C-alpha cells in the first residue's frame, strides 16, 4: 500500500481523515484505508482455510 | 480554598508558590488532585512568597501549578486510647486496614520540651529479667534507655524481649515506633503482639500502641514519623499520670533521613556528610522523652552503629543524652554469648554505690575487673599459653571464663534460633548468684555448664546432670 | 587505606614486641 | 489580570522580567512597557556601539547614570527608567538585553493571537487548504488565529499541526506504526 | 595481613585445649 | 480447538484495534549535554512523566524546576540539537510483564535483544511502585533450595527474604547465582508447581561478552526456559542502569501478585550507584559523602523492600531479592556496602583467601547469618544443620594450635580431624547443583564422624560414589525424605548403618 | 554572578514603582528569608555586630 | 562557510558561537587562521547557539571571535590496508613522513558498540610462552586482557615480550595504540619493528598499524588517540575479517584525561576528583573492544594503577570489562622476580 499502483485513494481518505481529527479535539482512524484493506486480505484467508474440518 | 501551587519538584524536596498568607514553618499542607494524601511540612521561607517543603509520601505523579491547601497548623496526628493496638501513618493513617482511627482530639507533632523547673528527675530500678543487664547496666524507670549496636548484631531481637518481658503486666500503656527499619519485622512483629495477646481487635484493650516508618517510607517522613509517636505516648503522659513504655527501633534512620533531604535543602555537608543541625534536630527530640511532674516515660531506643564504628557524630552526641547504654560487642556473638552486651563499654547512671545497695555495687565492679583483668592476660596466653602462667593468673582466667559464659541467658525470642525454652531471672538471684562465683563457688564445675543459664542453681544442677550421665 | 584496620595491627605488633621484649628479660 | 506575570522563575534575567510585568501591568500600562524594552532590543542589536556599552561592567555608576539620561529621558514608561535606575545600582546593566527579551516573552505570552503550523509531505492544493482553515476554525472557533506552513516530512499523507505548544498529530504514518505493532502482539 | 586474628586464634585455640583437660578433671 | 476457530478469532482481534490522539504539550531543549536535556516550557509535566524526542528517542523528565525542566536522555544523546522538540507522552516509566517474558533477553526499558522476535504481550506495570504493606506480608515458612551444601545448610534461605551476595572481585559471586538457577530447573520440569520458581537476572554494568556467556550456559543446560534477563550495559546510558534494577523488579511483582514465586538476582549494585550518582552530578544537585547524593540509602532501600512474602489472601506469591555487592579490597566499611548489609536480612561473605586455598565456593561461615534461621530449612535439615554449626565453630578455634603442635589430646585429633571433613564436604564444583535431598545425606554422614575414616582427599570423590550408590539401590530411602520432608528414625537406622557399611565396601584410603 | 539574596521582589517592586518609602530604614529591617533558625532582615542599617534585636512576636 | 566564531578559550576547552544550523555532538570543527589545524568535537549544546567542544592540538594563539568551519561531521580517519605500517594521529594525520596514507574510506571515530546479538565466545588459549602467565592467567585468543602496575614496575616490557612472541608470529594484522607515553618508546618501537623485519616500506607488508598519542599531545587528545586506533582495527574486524592484535599501552591516561577536561567542562567531580561519566565514557571505548561473528580482536590493554591504589575508581572499574587479568607487584620486583605477576592477584 505504501508503494504506487493505486496509492491516491489511500492518501486522499487519509486527508478527509486528517481534517476530521484536527476539527476534533481528538483523532481517531474511523475512516483510515489500512484497516479495511488488510481485513480483506487476512478475510480472503480466512475464507480459504475455513472449509471443513476433514 | 487553596492558597498554595506547586512550582519546583526535585526529588523528596517540592516547593509550593503562595499569593498571600505565607503559611509558618513546620506547617502541614495539603496537595490538591493527588491519588493519594500527600502532606508537605513548611521547612525554608525563601523569599517572594515562596516555601521550601519536604514529601511525606512520593513525588512521583505531582505537576508544577497542581493547587495547594494550607492547614495553618503543623502534622495533626490522632491522639488517645483509639490509637492503642493500632499501626498508624507519619500523617496519621491508619495502614492496619482495620478502619478509621477515633481520636477525642488532634494533638501537633511539634511542641516544646518541658520546662527545667518541673523536670521532677527520679531514679527507679527495672528489673528486665536479664542479669547481664540488671547487674552492669541497670535500667532506670522513666529514664532514656540505648541499645548501640551494628548490623546484624541482635538489637532487634532484645527489643522484642524487652516488649516480652517489661511490656506485658504493665499498669499503663506502651508506645513502639519503628523509624526507617525493614517492613518484614514489623509484620512479625505485630502478628507476635496478637499472638502474645498484647494487642487484639476487641476494643477496650490491647495496651500499646505502634508506630511503623519503614524503609518503603519516602525520606521525610522517616525523619516526621518518629515525632508521631513520642506524640502518642506525651498524651498518655500528660493526660493521664500512667507510665508509658516508648520502645524506639533503630533511630540512626531519624539523621540518617535527614542527611538524606540536607543537601537538597540547600545546606552543607558535615564531616561525614551529615546535616550541621544534626545536634539540634537530635536535642529537640530527646528533651521531649523525658518524665515530668504528669507522668512517666521509659524510652527504650536503639543506635544503629554503621560499620561499628561508635565515633560516628550521630551516635556519639546520642550518648550525652542516654541514661543507660547497653553497647553490644560483635565479637561476643562470634563466640555464641547472647545478650551480646559489652560489660566494658554499657554503662548505667544508676550505677552507684548510693543509687543501688552496696553489695549490688560491690559484684558489679567485681566482674568489671575480673574481665578486665583476663583481657590483658590474652596477649601472653596468645605466645605463652594458659599453662605458662601462675597459679594466681590461672585461677583469673579461669574464673572469668566462667563468668563471661554465664553471662548468656536464652530468652524466649531466641528459642527459634537455639531451640531453648527462655527464662527469667530475678534481681536478687542474678546478684546472689555472680556474688558466689566471684567467692569461688563454681569454680571447682567445669564452665561449660555456665552457659546459657538464668541461675547458678541450675548450672550446679545439669553439672551433676552430666556427671551421672557419663 | 582503611585506617582502623591499621591502627588495630599496629596495636598487635605493639604487644608481641611488648611480650617478646619481656620473655628476652625472663631469657 | 491581577498583576501576575504568566510564570515565576529565579533567573536573574526572570526575575526582573517577572518585576518590571507585575509593576508595569500593575498601576494602568503594559503596552507602554513593550515598545520601551523593544526599543532597546533593536538599537542592542543594530548600534555596535550601545552593546560595548552595556556589556561594560568597568564603568563606573555616576558614569552609567549619565550615559543613560542621554539617550532619553522622555518617551520611555517610568517603569523603564526606574528599571535602569535599578540594574545601575546593582551593576546589573550588564545583563539588560537578557532582561528586555525575556520581558517580551511574557507579554507575547499575553498576547492571543497565536501561529499554527501544518506539516504535510503531499504539496497542499489550494482548494484543499481552503478546507483546512474551516477544520481548524471549527476546532477552535473562539480565538482568531494565523496559519503557516512547512512541508519537509519524512511522514507519507500524513498531517501534523503545531499550535503554539500543542501537538496533535493525524499522519498516517503513525496509523502504519501502531497497526504493525498489535498484529504482532497478538500472542495467538 | 591480620596478625590480630592470629592472636585471637591462638588465644581462643589454647585457652580451649587446657581448659578441655580441666573439664574433664573437673568432671 | 479446530484450526477454522483460531483463525476467526484472530482476524477478529486485528479487527477490533484502537487508536487515539489528543494534543500533547511540547517544549525546545535549552542546553543538551552528557544526556542531560534541559527544556524550556513544557509545563504540566509529571515527574518522571516519559518524553519522547525527534529522533524517537525516550527521556524522563526527574527535575522540575519553575526555569527550565531537566531530562535525562534514555539512549544515545548524538542527534538530540538545541531547540528540538520534546513531546511529553503522558504516562509514568513501565514495562511490559507477563508470562512470555520467560525465556526472552531484554534491556532496562523492556524491549528484546535476542533478535528473535517481537514481544508478546499485553500488561505492562509502573516501573516504580510503593512497596508492601506490613498486612499483605507474611511471615518466610517456605525454603528456597539454591543447591549450595554450605548455603542450604548453614545460611538457609526462605521464599521472601533478602540475601545479600558480598564479595570481593572474581570471588564466585556470580557462580553461586548460576548454580541456584540451575536447581531450580529440575522443579520445573516435576509438576510442582508449589516448588516453580521462576529465575530473573538483572545484568548491570557488564560486558555483552559475558552475558552471551551467560545466556549460552542456561540455553547449555535447559535453564533458559524460565529465566529472564534484563541487561544494562556499561555503553548503556547511566538512567538504563539505574532503572533496570526497578525494571526488573516490576517483572517479578507479577508473579508475586499471582500467587506466584519469582527469584530476581540484582547484579552489582555499586555500578547503579556511580550511574545514579553520574545522573545525580550531572543535574547539579548537590553532591553528598563520596561524591554520591544525600538519597542514595532510599535507591537500595525503595528496590530491595519490596521483596516479601504476601500473604494467602492474595494468593500466597513471593518474592526473593539476592543483590550482589562487588568491594574493592575486602573492605565492608564503606559507605554503599555497609548501608545494603542492613537493609538485606543476611549477607554472604566471600574470601579471596579461601577461594585460593581450595575452599570453593569460599564462604565465611564466621560472620555470614540469616534472619529465618531454621524457620525455612526442612525437619530433615534443621536436626543436622544445628549440629554442623557447633562442629565447624570449633574447628575454626583449633585452626591455631595446629601450627602450635608439640602434642595433641585424643579428642582434639578428632575435632581437628571431624572439622576437616566436614570443610572438605562443602566445598562443590561450578555448574553443579545438588538436590536438598541428596545434601541432607552427605551433610548427615559428615556430622556423625563416619568421614573420618577415609582420607580427606577421598572425601570429596566419596560423595559423588555415595549419591550415586544410594540413587540406584536405595531409591525408597529418597522418595521417603523427599515427600515427608523429615527424617525419621527407621531411616536414620538404615543410612547410619549403610555409611559405615559404605566406605569399607568402596576402594577408599581408610587410614586415616 | 548567580543571584543576590537582597534583589526580593517587594525590595526591587519599591524601586520600580519610584516611591522613595522605606518605613524608617534606619533602626528597623524587613525579613526576606528564613531558614534553619537563620533570617537575613533586608535594611536594619546601623546595627552593631553581635547586637541583640527585637522581633515583630517579642523574641530575641 | 565559517558559521563559527570562538567565543571563548580555556585552556583545551574552547566554544564556538554559530549563527545557525549548530552542528550535531561529536562533529569535527575546523578553526581557520591557524597553523597546524585544529579539530573540536562537539561535546554540549550550551544553549543560545553556543557549543562548548575540546581541543585536540594546543589553544595557545588563538583569538576570540576567530570564524570556525563546520565539517557536519564527527572526526573521521583514514582505515585501511594504507594505515598498516603507518603512524597516525589523534585526528588521523601522519606523523611519520611518509605521505598521504592510502585508505579506501574515511571512518568516524565515534560509533556504537556491537549489538547483543553479534557476539561471539572464542574460548581458545593463547599460549604466550611465559611459564607463569600460561600457567595462572592464561590468555585466551579474541578476548580482552588486563595490565595492571604501578610506575616503572615493568608493564612496557612486558608488552615487547608479548609483541616479539605473539605478534610477530601472528598471522593477522595488529593495531598498536599508545595513550600518554614517553615518544621515546614510539621511536625505538618503530625502528625496532623495522629492523625485526615485521614492518617495511616494501607495499604488501607490515601487517601491523601503529598509532601514538604520546604525552606531548594535550588533553583531548590522548582521550581520543584510543578511538582512532580502535577504529582501524574494527575495520579489520569486520571487512578483513581476519584476527587483530589490538596493543593499547597504558589506558589509565584516557581516563585521567578526560578529568583533566571534565572539570572545564562544568561537570562535578566525582568521589576522587575524575568526572562522573567515567563509568559510561569508558565503557563506550570497552563495549567496542569485543569478538564478534565478524573477526576476532585480541587486546592486551595495560592499566596504571596511580600510587599503587587498586582501590582507585579508575582501575576498579576496568576489572568487570576485562577477560584476563594480571596485575603486577612492585614487591615482587625488589626480590628480584621478574615478570613480577602476582599469581593471587592474576585472575
Ligand atoms: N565454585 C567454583 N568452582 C570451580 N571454579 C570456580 C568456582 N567459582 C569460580 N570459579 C572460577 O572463578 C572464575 C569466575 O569467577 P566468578 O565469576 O564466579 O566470581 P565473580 O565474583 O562473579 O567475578 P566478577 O566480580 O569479576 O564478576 C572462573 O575462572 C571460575 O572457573
Ligand atoms: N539470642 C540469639 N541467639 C543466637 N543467635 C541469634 C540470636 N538473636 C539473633 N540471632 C541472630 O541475629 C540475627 C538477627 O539480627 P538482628 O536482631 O535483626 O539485628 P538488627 O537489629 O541490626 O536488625 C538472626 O539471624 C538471628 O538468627
Ligand atoms: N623482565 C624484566 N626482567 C628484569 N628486569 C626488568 C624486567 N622488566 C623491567 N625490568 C626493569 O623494570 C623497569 C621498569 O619496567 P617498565 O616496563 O619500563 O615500567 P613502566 O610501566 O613504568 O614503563 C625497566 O626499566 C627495567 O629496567
Ligand atoms: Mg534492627
Ligand atoms: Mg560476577
Ligand atoms: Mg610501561
Amino acid at each position: 500500500a505504501l508503494k504506487g499502483d493505486k496509492k491516491a485513494e489511500v492518501l486522499a481518505r487519509s486527508l478527509d481523515s486528517a481534517i476530521d481529527g484536527l476539527s476534533k479535539g481528538y483523532m481517531d482512524y474511523q475512516n483510515d484505508p489500512l484497516l479495511p484493506l488488510i481485513l480483506s486480505s487476512i478475510e480472503a484467508n480466512v475464507k480459504k482455510i475455513t472449509t471443513l474440518s476433514a | 480554598k487553596a492558597n498554595g501551587q506547586v512550582s519546583q519538584v526535585i526529588g523528596a524536596v517540592v516547593d509550593v508558590q503562595f499569593e498571600g498568607e505565607l503559611p509558618q514553618i513546620l506547617n502541614a499542607l495539603e496537595v490538591q488532585g493527588t491519588q493519594h494524601r500527600l502532606v508537605l511540612e513548611v521547612a525554608q521561607h525563601l523569599g517572594d512568597s515562596r516555601v521550601r517543603t519536604i514529601a511525606m509520601d512520593s513525588t512521583e505523579g505531582l505537576v508544577r501549578g497542581q493547587p495547594v491547601v494550607d492547614t495553618g497548623l503543623p502534622i495533626s496526628v490522632p491522639v488517645g486510647p483509639g490509637t492503642l493496638g493500632r499501626i498508624m501513618n507519619v500523617i496519621g493513617e491508619p495502614i492496619d486496614q482495620r478502619g478509621p482511627i477515633k481520636a477525642a482530639k488532634l494533638y501537633p507533632i511539634h511542641r516544646d520540651a518541658p520546662s527545667f523547673t518541673d523536670q521532677a528527675t527520679s531514679a527507679e530500678i527495672l528489673v528486665t529479667g536479664i542479669k547481664v543487664v540488671d547487674l552492669l547496666a541497670p535500667y532506670a524507670r522513666g529514664g532514656k534507655i540505648g541499645l548501640f549496636g551494628g548490623a546484624g548484631v541482635g538489637k532487634t531481637v532484645l527489643i522484642q524481649e524487652l516488649i516480652n518481658n517489661v511490656a506485658k503486666h504493665h499498669g499503663g500503656y506502651s508506645v513502639f515506633a519503628g523509624v526507617g527499619e525493614r517492613t518484614r519485622e514489623g509484620n512479625d512483629l505485630y502478628h507476635e503482639m496478637m499472638d502474645s495477646k498484647v494487642i487484639s481487635v476487641k476494643e477496650g484493650e490491647s495496651r500499646c500502641a505502634l508506630i511503623f516508618g519503614q524503609m518503603n517510607e519516602p525520606p521525610g517522613a522517616r525523619a516526621r514519623v518518629g515525632l508521631t509517636g513520642l506524640t502518642v505516648a506525651e498524651y498518655f503522659r500528660d493526660e493521664e499520670g500512667k507510665d508509658v513504655l516508648l520502645f524506639v527501633d533503630n533511630i540512626f534512620r531519624f539523621t540518617q533521613a535527614c542527611s538524606e533531604v540536607s543537601a537538597l535543602l540547600g545546606r552543607i555537608p558535615s564531616a561525614v556528610g551529615y546535616q550541621p543541625t544534626l545536634a539540634t534536630d537530635l536535642g529537640a527530640l530527646q528533651e521531649r522523652i523525658t518524665t515530668t511532674q504528669k507522668g512517666s516515660i521509659t524510652s527504650v531506643q536503639a543506635i544503629y552503629v554503621p560499620a561499628d564504628d561508635l565515633t560516628d557524630p550521630a551516635p556519639a552526641t546520642t550518648f550525652a543524652h542516654l541514661d543507660a547504654t547497653t553497647v553490644l560487642n560483635r565479637g561476643l556473638t562470634e563466640l555464641g554469648i547472647y545478650p551480646a552486651v559489652d560489660p566494658l563499654d554499657s554503662t548505667s547512671r544508676m550505677l552507684d554505690p548510693i543509687t543501688i545497695g552496696e553489695e549490688h555495687y560491690t559484684v558489679a565492679r567485681g566482674v568489671q575487673k575480673l574481665l578486665q583483668d583476663y583481657k590483658s592476660l590474652q596477649d601472653i596466653i596468645a605466645i605463652l599459653g594458659v599453662d605458662d602462667l601462675s597459679e594466681e593468673d590461672k585461677l583469673v582466667v579461669a574464673r572469668a571464663r566462667k563468668v563471661q559464659k554465664f553471662l548468656s541467658q536464652p530468652f524466649f525470642m531466641s528459642e527459634v534460633f537455639s531451640g531453648i525454652p527462655g527464662r527469667f531471672v530475678n534481681l536478687k538471684q542474678n546478684i546472689a548468684s555472680f556474688k558466689a562465683l566471684l567467692e569461688g563457688a563454681g569454680d571447682e564445675y567445669p564452665e561449660s555448664c555456665f552457659y546459657m543459664k538464668g541461675d547458678l542453681e541450675e548450672s550446679l544442677a545439669a553439672g551433676r546432670a552430666d556427671a551421672l550421665k557419663s | 587505606a582503611n585506617l582502623k584496620q591499621l591502627k588495630i595491627r599496629m596495636k598487635a605488633i605493639g604487644s608481641i614486641k611488648k611480650i617478646t621484649k619481656a620473655m628476652k628479660m625472663v631469657a | 489580570p491581577g498583576d501576575k506575570p504568566p510564570a515565576i522563575e529565579d533567573s536573574i534575567h526572570g526575575k526582573y522580567a517577572g518585576v518590571l510585568f507585575s509593576s508595569a501591568s500593575s498601576n494602568k500600562s503594559l503596552n507602554k512597557v513593550a515598545e520601551d524594552m523593544k526599543y532597546f532590543n533593536q538599537l542592542y542589536k543594530e548600534s555596535e556601539v550601545f552593546k560595548s556599552f552595556l556589556n561594560n561592567v568597568s564603568l563606573k555608576r555616576n558614569q552609567q547614570r549619565d550615559i543613560i539620561s542621554a539617550l532619553g529621558k522622555t518617551n520611555f514608561n517610568p517603569a523603564t527608567n526606574n528599571l535602569l535606575e535599578t540594574l545601575i545600582e546593582n551593576k546589573r546593566l550588564d545583563s539588560l538585553p537578557k532582561i528586555a527579551e525575556k520581558y517580551m516573552d511574557y507579554y507575547r505570552i499575553l498576547n492571543k493571537q497565536e501561529s499554527i503550523t501544518i506539516i504535510s509531505a503531499q504539496e497542499l492544493t489550494a482548494a484543499e487548504k481552503q478546507k483546512v482553515e474551516q477544520g481548524l476554525k471549527k476546532g477552535n472557533a473562539n480565538v482568531q488565529f494565523t496559519v503557516v506552513y512547512q512541508v519537509d516530512p519524512a511522514i507519507l499523507g500524513g498531517l501534523q499541526m503545531y499550535s503554539g505548544n500543542n501537538f496533535l498529530d493525524c499522519s498516517l504514518l503513525s496509523r502504519v506504526n501502531k497497526l504493525k505493532t498489535e498484529i504482532a502482539k497478538i500472542s495467538f | 595481613t591480620r596478625e590480630e586474628e592470629w592472636l585471637d586464634k591462638r588465644t581462643k585455640s589454647q585457652e580451649k585445649v587446657y581448659f578441655d583437660q580441666e573439664d574433664r578433671k573437673a568432671m | 480447538l479446530s484450526t477454522g476457530e483460531a483463525s476467526v478469532v484472530l482476524a477478529e482481534k486485528i479487527k477490533g484495534i484502537t487508536q487515539q490522539n489528543d494534543i500533547t504539550e511540547y517544549g525546545t531543549v535549552i542546553s543538551i549535554g552528557d544526556g542531560i536535556a534541559r527544556v524550556f516550557g513544557l509545563t504540566k509535566v509529571q515527574a518522571g512523566e516519559m518524553v519522547e524526542f525527534k529522533s524517537g528517542i525516550r527521556g524522563m523528565a526527574l527535575n522540575l524546576e519553575t526555569d527550565n525542566v531537566g531530562v535525562v536522555v534514555l539512549g544515545n544523546d548524538r542527534d538530540i540539537k538545541e531547540g528540538d522538540v520534546v513531546k511529553r507522552t503522558g504516562a509514568i516509566v513501565d514495562v511490559p510483564i507477563g508470562e512470555a517474558m520467560c525465556g526472552r533477553v531484554f534491556d532496562a526499558l523492556g524491549n528484546p535483544i535476542d533478535g528473535l522476535g517481537p514481544l508478546k504481550t499485553t500488561q505492562r506495570a509502573r516501573v516504580e511502585i510503593k512497596a508492601p504493606g506490613i498486612i499483605p506480608r507474611q511471615s518466610v515458612r517456605q525454603p528456597m533450595q539454591t543447591g549450595i551444601k554450605c548455603v542450604d545448610s548453614l545460611v538457609p534461605i526462605g521464599r521472601g527474604q533478602r540475601e545479600l551476595i558480598i564479595g570481593d572481585r572474581q570471588t564466585g559471586k556470580t557462580a553461586i547465582a548460576i548454580d541456584t538457577i540451575l536447581n531450580q530447573k529440575e522443579a520445573f520440569n516435576t509438576g510442582d508447581v508449589k516448588k516453580q520458581l521462576y529465575c530473573i537476572y538483572v545484568a548491570v554494568g557488564q560486558k555483552r561478552s559475558t552475558i552471551a556467556n551467560l545466556v549460552s550456559i542456561l540455553k547449555q543446560h535447559d535453564c533458559m526456559k524460565f529465566t529472564i534477563v534484563v541487561c544494562a550495559t556499561a555503553s548503556d546510558a547511566a538512567p538504563l542502569q539505574f532503572l533496570a534494577p526497578y525494571s526488573g523488579c516490576a517483572i517479578g511483582e507479577f508473579f508475586r501478585d499471582n500467587g506466584k514465586h519469582a527469584l530476581i538476582i540484582y547484579d552489582d549494585l555499586s555500578k547503579q550507584a556511580v550511574a545514579y550518582r553520574q545522573m545525580s552530578l550531572l543535574l547539579r544537585r548537590p553532591p553528598g559523602r563520596e561524591a554520591y547524593p544525600g538519597d542514595v540509602f532510599y535507591l537500595h532501600s525503595r528496590l530491595l523492600e519490596r521483596a516479601a512474602k504476601m500473604n494467602d489472601s492474595l494468593g500466597g506469591g513471593s518474592l526473593t531479592a539476592l543483590p550482589v555487592i562487588e568491594t574493592q579490597a575486602g573492605d565492608v566499611s564503606a559507605y554503599i556496602p555497609t548501608n545494603v548489609i542492613s537493609i538485606t536480612d543476611g549477607q554472604i561473605f566471600l574470601e579471596t583467601e579461601l577461594f585460593y586455598k581450595g575452599i570453593r565456593p569460599a564462604i565465611n561461615v564466621g560472620l555470614s547469618v540469616s534472619r529465618v534461621g531454621s524457620a525455612a530449612q526442612i525437619k530433615a535439615m534443621k536436626k543436622i544443620a544445628g549440629n554442623l554449626k557447633l562442629t565447624l565453630a570449633t574447628y575454626r578455634e583449633l585452626a591455631a594450635f595446629s601450627q602450635f603442635g608439640s602434642d595433641l589430646d585424643a579428642k582434639t585429633q578428632q575435632q581437628l580431624n571431624t572439622g576437616e571433613r566436614l570443610v572438605e564436604m562443602l566445598k562443590q564444583n561450578q555448574y553443579t547443583p545438588m538436590k536438598v535431598e541428596e545434601q541432607v545425606c552427605i551433610i548427615f554422614a559428615g556430622v556423625k564422624g563416619f568421614l573420618d575414616a577415609l582420607v580427606t582427599s577421598e572425601v570429596l570423590k566419596f560423595e559423588k560414589k555415595f549419591l550415586e550408590h544410594v540413587r540406584t539401590n536405595h531409591s525408597a530411602l529418597l522418595k521417603r525424605i523427599r515427600d515427608s520432608g523429615d527424617l525419621s528414625e527407621v531411616d536414620t537406622n538404615e543410612l547410619n548403618t549403610i555409611i559405615p557399611l559404605f566406605i569399607q565396601e568402596g576402594g577408599f584410603k581408610l587410614k586415616a | 554572578k548567580k543571584l543576590s539574596t537582597g534583589e526580593a521582589s517587594v525590595v526591587l517592586a519599591e524601586k520600580i514603582k519610584g516611591i522613595t518609602q522605606q518605613n524608617d530604614i534606619t533602626e528597623y529591617g524587613t525579613v526576606i528569608s528564613i531558614g534553619d533558625g537563620i533570617a537575613r532582615v533586608f535594611g536594619l542599617t546601623k546595627v552593631q555586630a553581635g547586637e541583640m534585636v527585637e522581633f515583630k512576636s517579642g523574641i530575641r
